[PDB]
């Protein structure tokens, strides 16, 4: 569950707003 | 998340079992022994590698505990690995068994972002590494470790 939530919590919207 | 006592049990039976002699140490020859019987069909070079690699006393041989210290870092990978998979999973979207441009617009659908096709497929082919367009588990655990 740790592992997942700091995928997207924070790793999902990190490397989307990276690319933009 | 650490060892369980029936993991430390089943770590001595196996130990014992590779033991044949009973002497407190594998020795290259019962490693090799023991490897086929886990189906495994290994080379002496591979053999002797084993032995340097779990050996931390230089005795040339493996007793519980370095075997212990082994068995318990395996386990720990392979339970990483059963929880970085939990995850692949959720963005396998359709349960194809590969994270494919498909599941990656689906996916950037329902978190409300409208990345390109484009924008997407730079994601697959920096994961992907056999040029097949897909990330299969073993890119996708490589890209998370
Ligand atoms: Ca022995
Ligand atoms: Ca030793
Ligand atoms: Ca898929
Ligand atoms: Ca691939």
């Amino acid at each position: 569950i740790g592992a997942v939530l700091k995928v997207l919590t924070t790793g999902l919207p990190a490397l989307i707003s990276w690319i933009k | 998340v650490g060892l369980t006592e029936e993991q430390k049990q089943e770590i001595r039976e196996a130990f014992d079992l590779f033991d044949t002699d009973g002497s407190g140490t594998i020795d290259a020859k019962e490693l090799k022994v023991a490897m086929r019987a886990l189906g495994f069909e290994p080379k002496k070079e591979e053999i002797k590698k084993m032995i340097s690699e779990i050996d931390k006393d230089g005795s040339g041989t493996i007793d519980f505990e370095e075997f212990l210290t082994m068995m318990t870092a395996k386990m720990g990978e392979r339970d990483s690995r059963e929880e970085i998979l939990k995850a692949f999973r959720l963005f396998d979207d359709d349960n194809s068994g590969t994270i494919t441009i498909k599941d990656l617009r689906r996916v950037a659908k329902e978190l409300g972002e409208n990345l390109t096709e484009e924008e997407l497929q730079e994601m697959i082919a920096e994961a992907d590494r056999n040029d097949d367009n897909e990330i299969d588990e073993d890119e996708f655990i490589r890209i998370m470790k």
